[PDB]
């Protein structure tokens, strides 16, 4: 352990710190988007963003908003899944 | 990965045991406050925007580039049509200038 | 004192809401990088005898 000339040094950034920077990191991305990673936030309906990101892989917008169920069923089973796998697979 | 913003263009400049690059980036200022809709209902055909957003001045609609405003008639040659008017939640009533029918006149 | 993180500003969501940019500054930051040493030598025997 540590009990004849040696020791830890503690981290500058404790816990609590870091997911602080982590909060803000994903509650910017919900509301901005690549935008805020750039200059001033910009306010931006969500599912407006996602299908825009359709639009940038190749495609038509109109995709998303016809299937917007389908999707935010599969994202939100997915969310889930991966909570399980973690919190049993060793 | 070359300077914050949207990268431009860059320089090298020469050093003793290095070098320094400029990355000239556009950042984009001076944002306004709009109300938007998804799609448009004209006629009973949902017309979606091609290259930009529908967005709303309180009373008018027009359709702009992401990237900075200046907006535009919302016309059937920069909007696609596709599927029927219910079928999108968020869709708004508005009209569509035809610049075809102007001519048969 | 306990460093402070930043400023705390929350951006006023809405779902038929946007912000647009109206203007635009194009800013020419500065990068620095090594990408040398002075190419050095030791004679090892001279060092250790001479
Ligand atoms: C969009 O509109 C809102 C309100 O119409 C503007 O409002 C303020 O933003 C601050 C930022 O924290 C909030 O605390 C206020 O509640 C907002 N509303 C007010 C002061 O009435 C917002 O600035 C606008 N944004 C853009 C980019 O135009
Ligand atoms: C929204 O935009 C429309 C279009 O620019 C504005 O209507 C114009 O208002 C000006 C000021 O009186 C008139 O000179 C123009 O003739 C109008 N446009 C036309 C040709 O219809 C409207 O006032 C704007 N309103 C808001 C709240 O932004
Ligand atoms: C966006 O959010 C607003 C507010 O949360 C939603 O408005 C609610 O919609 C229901 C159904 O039409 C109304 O009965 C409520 O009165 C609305 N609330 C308010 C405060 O207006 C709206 O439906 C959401 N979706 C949009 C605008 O597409
Ligand atoms: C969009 O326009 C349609 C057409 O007028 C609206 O549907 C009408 O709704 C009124 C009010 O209940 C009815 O009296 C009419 O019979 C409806 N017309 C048809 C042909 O269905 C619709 O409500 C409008 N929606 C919006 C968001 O403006
Ligand atoms: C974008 O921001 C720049 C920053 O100043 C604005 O530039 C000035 O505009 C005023 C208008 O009266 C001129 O008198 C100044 O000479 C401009 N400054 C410079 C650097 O020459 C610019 O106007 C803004 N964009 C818009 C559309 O107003």
């Amino acid at each position: 352990q540590k009990f004849n000339g040696l020791t830890v040094l503690p981290p500058l950034l404790t816990d609590e710190m870091i997911a602080q920077y982590t909060s803000a990191l994903l509650a910017g991305t919900i509301t901005s988007g690549w935008t805020f990673g750039a200059g001033a936030a910009l306010q931006i309906p969500f599912a407006m963003q996602m299908a825009y990101r359709f639009n940038g892989i190749g495609v038509t917008q109109n995709v998303l908003y016809e299937n917007q169920k389908l999707i935010a069923n599969q994202f939100n089973s997915a969310i889930g899944k991966i909570q399980d796998s973690l919190s049993s697979t060793a | 990965f070359c300077g914050k913003g949207y990268h431009l263009m860059s320089f090298p400049q020469s050093a003793p045991h290095g070098v320094v690059f400029l990355h000239v980036t556009y950042v984009p200022a001076q944002e306004k406050n709009f109300t938007t809709a998804p799609a448009i209902c004209h006629d009973g055909k949902a017309h979606f925007p091609r290259e930009g957003v529908f967005v709303s001045n309180g009373t008018h609609w027009f359709v702009t580039q992401r990237n900075f405003y200046e907006p535009q008639i919302i016309t059937t040659d920069n909007t696609f049509v596709s599927g029927n008017c219910d079928v999108v939640i968020g869709i708004v009533n508005n009209t569509v200038y035809d610049p075809l029918q102007p001519e048969l006149d | 004192y306990t460093m402070s993180l930043g400023a705390e500003n929350s951006v006023a969501y809405s779902n038929n809401s946007i912000a647009i940019p109206t203007n635009f500054t194009i800013s020419v930051t500065t990068e620095i990088l090594p990408v040398s040493m002075t190419k050095t030598s030791v004679d090892c025997t001279m060092y250790i005898c001479g």
